[PDB]
């Protein structure tokens, strides 16, 4: 829904050019550049709907508060184009490396999403429950009937139920209504179902949160530049972070999908009984996790034992793997192992004098 | 910590593994009985055709426990395929008497000349003394030639390239011995010795002849020098020919470039690639880095002019190139490493303690390490297809 | 499997003993305490790739079968509701209708009389 | 048939995620 996604994006925008005047340029930054390169939105039409609020029409746009007006489709693809029956293929055509810190901004942005979508879907329950509540002519004849419409503030008047609705949550992020006001609108019109967005200003602030913490946190120009500068895996499994978790961010344009998978997890705090659990417990690991990042404990010498440049330059990570596998299913004698079982010291890696191993390659 | 630098080495070998098909295009290693100490091809092989594949032959100096160290004899079965491989030892002759190093006469395919920890000076082995030599003899085996003049144990031996029963030989008395064949005696080893080269207070770390001239010799000594001289002339027993501080930390290895007559070329601790030309001995003539920890020895390739590949303590071992030096690196690539940084090896557990090229077979490198590790392996040729 | 031992209780100085008979204990079911008595170094993808390619071809092999048994499925499956019919209606003895019969009979709790018929059991 | 190879194949593609 190109129409909810517009208006999640819109709402951070506005409320961090309106809550937070510092670290403005930097938002723009942020939502302008960083945000683009994983939802493959149209980058200049994407401009104009955000500049629509974020220069200018902050008291002018606190006392208009209209409903931002939204462009035309906003898609943008490489070029991969065309769709047929039982190929109906697809790509990753945006993949991007990052950390903790972008990690739950999506999964705030995600949260927001379903809860505006889930939103806009109620809207033949709004006229289910005005329809419910409908005056009683016994009790107007025996005077007893407060109607309940003359307790609501000034109401927008927008084409959509959802728009005036979005008017309201726009009025509370401002600051212009107050909580029971606009609890009372919702209750009036959702009658107690949409119970999901009365937390809406804890939920945009978290997001807002997040979105100063990834672009001004301890490392920010860092991560931002190896983010902005362009095939990355051992380019973003080098620096260092406060034990934290690396992500791979996927979007999919044929089916509009967006997917968050976890690699490698930085290494724990090293203990003491490590000398007596390597008896049973590392090898274990070590030797089954085959051709896989082991993490134990890593952190402190891990200079590449190969040159970046020997490898083939190619995009798409995933794809580098189906190169290898294509690879080892070649001409290779490829003699099973060395056949190393010694930890009786445990103190060293020790070998068995026979078990080579044959023409790895050709 | 030591488990800690434990496991990091297990993590490099386990991505090298893993990463190994993109890397290479040949590797075969194979486990020993105990940590060997040096290897050597042989100029000669066999071609067997009915199946498609080459019979290489190699020396190896291995030494089980203190003492006792065994020369053997591989077989190295290669393929003929680019346009079961596997290698087998033999011949596990065992010497209590210790000897570190062996080479072997260019000439003679048997006259091998060795050096050890005990001894002051060589032993040099013949065909005729292996023969003789039986398999219930626990007695060690006599050498056809005991050539021993010095007092503390020698350190390097080499033979020269154009001449006969001509080596040299520098020791840890800061001293070299060059000895000569021709007029060998019995009883009289000063005879044999043809010079004695006592020029430098300090020892020398390697000595070589050179390749293109039966005179010159070349040898870098503890001094953190290096000295080329002549044989022939007596004041060469007293001063070099020319002596040149070459590096700040103490000298390692030194060699020529058997393709071109000028090239000379050294390493020492300050992570440096010295080059040098027979015009200009006063100023290197380039120097290269690159390395991260204390260098051990180097090598051209005994078949290509520009490459050259040298060892290191780091568990690495790299093959740099001369051509390529001056010319341009684009950004987003030069990060990892110098422009004329042509490829690295990292598939060991240990240090590499001696390596050799096979000679006939170009770009076949064969490595030993201390955990008995004992690699055949040559990289991709699209590495350096051009 | 302390929820299917008959309790018991154990004194406050039981030495446990290891009983050495071999076969053919008798141990009152719970009292028996815990029964007190190769590095490959592989590193290749080429069995977990062989092992992917297996697994699509047993599942194509499945879905073939079934999708062609489809047009009988859907026959024998989802008009099974009017062939009962079928033999109710046309009393045909099968052995199901039997079985139903032999319900409403347990249901009615009949002792010795004659069984009535086949349409005029009355739980109707 | 291949008309069912096809369609685990596409299957495959569009859920192997």
């Amino acid at each position: 829904n190109e129409i909810v996604l517009f208006d999640t994006c819109y709402m951070v925008c506005t409320y961090i050019v309106c809550n937070s005047p510092s670290g403005l340029k930097k938002v723009e930054h942020f939502f302008k550049n960083i945000l683009p390169l994983h939802f493959g939105l149209e980058k200049d039409k994407f401009s104009i709907f955000l500049d629509q609020v974020f220069r200018g029409p902050a008291a002018a746009i606190k006392a208009s508060l209209k409903y931002p007006s939204h462009p035309d489709s906003l898609l943008e693809h490489q070029d991969h184009a065309g769709d047929t029956e039982n190929e109906m293929h697809d790509d990753v055509d945006k993949e991007q490396f990052g950390y903790s810190s972008m990690y739950v901004f999506f999964r705030l942005f995600n949260l927001l999403y379903e809860r505006l979508y889930e939103l806009q879907r109620l809207e033949d329950q709004v006229s289910i429950i005005q329809q419910r509540i409908i005056p009683n002519p016994v009790s107007q004849k025996q005077k007893i009937w407060r109607d309940r419409w003359n307790d609501l503030s000034d109401v927008p008047d927008e084409k959509t139920h959802y728009e005036n609705t979005y008017v309201m949550i726009l009025r509370l992020i401002y600051g212009i209504v107050d909580q029971s006001a606009f609890e009372d609108y919702l209750r009036f019109y959702y009658g107690n179902k949409a119970y999901k967005i009365y937390t809406i200003d804890k939920l945009v602030w978290s997001a807002a949160k997040q979105v100063h913490h990834i672009v001004s946190d301890g490392k920010y120009k860092f991560v931002t530049s190896l983010v902005e500068q362009n095939l990355y895996r051992l380019e973003i499994e080098k620096l260092l972070n406060p034990d934290e978790i690396l992500f791979r961010f996927c979007w999919i344009n044929k089916f509009k999908s967006f997917g968050i998978k976890i690699m490698k997890r930085a290494n724990l705090i090293v203990d003491q009984s490590l000398d007596t659990q390597r008896r049973v417990w590392k090898k274990y690991v070590q030797n089954y996790r085959i051709q896989k990042l082991t993490e134990e404990i890593s952190y402190k010498n891990y200079r590449c034992p190969f040159l970046c440049r020997n490898i083939e330059k190619e995009r798409t990570v995933e794809q580098l793997v189906s190169r290898l596998q294509t690879k080892l299913l070649r001409s290779a004698e490829l003699v099973s192992g060395l056949q190393a079982k010694l930890c009786l010291d445990s103190f060293k890696l020790l070998y068995l004098p026979r078990t080579e191993d044959s023409y790895i390659d050709a | 910590e030591g488990i800690n630098q434990e496991k990091c080495i297990n993590e490099e070998y386990k991505i090298w593994k893993k990463n190994s098909p993109f890397l290479y295009d040949l590797i075969i290693t194979r486990a020993l009985e105990w940590p060997c100490m040096s290897l050597q091809w042989y100029p000669e092989q066999q071609i067997f055709a009915e199946h498609g594949y080459t019979e290489q032959k190699m020396f190896l100096g291995v030494r089980a426990d203190v003492g006792k160290y065994l020369l053997a004899v591989a077989s190295i079965q290669l393929p003929y395929l680019n346009q079961s491989l596997r290698v087998n030892i033999s011949n596990l002759y065992s010497h209590p008497e210790s000897v570190c190093s062996a080479k072997l006469m260019p000439q003679d395919d048997s006259c091998v000349a060795t050096v050890g920890n005990y001894h002051n000076d060589v032993l040099v082995f013949d065909k005729e003394s292996f023969e003789s030599y039986s398999s219930a003899s626990e007695s060690p085996l006599k050498p056809k030639y005991r050539l021993t003049k010095h007092t503390q144990p020698c350190t390097s031996v080499c033979w020269n390239f154009l001449s006969k029963g001509t080596l040299v030989s520098g020791s840890q008395d800061a001293t070299l011995s060059c000895w000569d064949l021709n007029a060998y005696n019995e009883s009289d080893s000063a005879s044999v010795l043809k010079v004695h080269i006592s020029s430098h207070e300090k020892q020398v770390s390697d000595v070589r002849f050179h390749y293109k001239h039966q005179d010159l010799l070349a040898s870098v000594s503890y001094d953190q020098y290096l000295h080329v001289h002549d044989i022939r002339r007596p004041d060469a027993s007293t001063k070099p020919a020319r002596s040149v501080h070459a590096h700040s930390g103490p000298i390692h290895s030194v060699a020529f470039n058997p393709h071109n007559d000028f090239i000379l070329a050294t390493c020492s601790t300050d992570k440096t690639i010295a080059l040098w030309d027979l015009r200009n001995l006063n100023q290197r003539l380039h120097t290269l880095e690159g390395h991260e920890d204390i260098v051990t020895k180097i090598s051209f390739s005994p078949h290509e002019e520009p490459i050259l590949a040298s060892t290191s303590a780091d568990r690495r071992t790299l093959v740099w190139d001369l051509s390529r030096i001056g010319e341009d690196q684009p950004a987003e690539e030069a990060q990892d490493g110098p422009p004329e940084l042509l490829f690295m090896h990292g598939g060991h557990t240990s240090c590499t303690i001696d390596m050799d090229w096979c000679p006939n077979y170009n770009w076949t490198m064969a490595t030993a390490a201390e955990d008995n590790i004992l690699q055949i392996w040559t990289p991709s040729r699209s590495i350096w297809g051009n | 499997s302390d929820h299917v031992t008959p309790r018991y209780r154990l004194p406050e100085k039981a030495k446990v003993i290891r009983v050495g008979l071999p076969r053919g204990f008798k141990n009152k079911g719970n009292i028996v305490i815990d029964e007190n008595e190769k590095p490959f170094k592989l590193n290749f993808l080429e069995q977990i790739r062989d092992n992917v390619i297996n697994l699509r071809k047993m599942v194509e092999q499945d879905e073939q079968l079934c999708i062609e048994t489809f047009s009988k499925f859907d026959f024998y499956a989802t008009r099974d509701c009017e062939l009962p019919l079928r033999i109710l209606c046309d009393v045909a003895n099968d052995n199901l209708e039997n079985d139903d019969y032999v319900l409403a009979l347990r249901d009615l709790l009949r002792i010795s009389k004659w069984d009535p018929n086949q349409p005029v059991p009355a739980p109707f | 048939e291949l008309d069912i190879k096809a369609f685990v194949q596409k299957l495959g593609q569009r859920l192997c995620h």
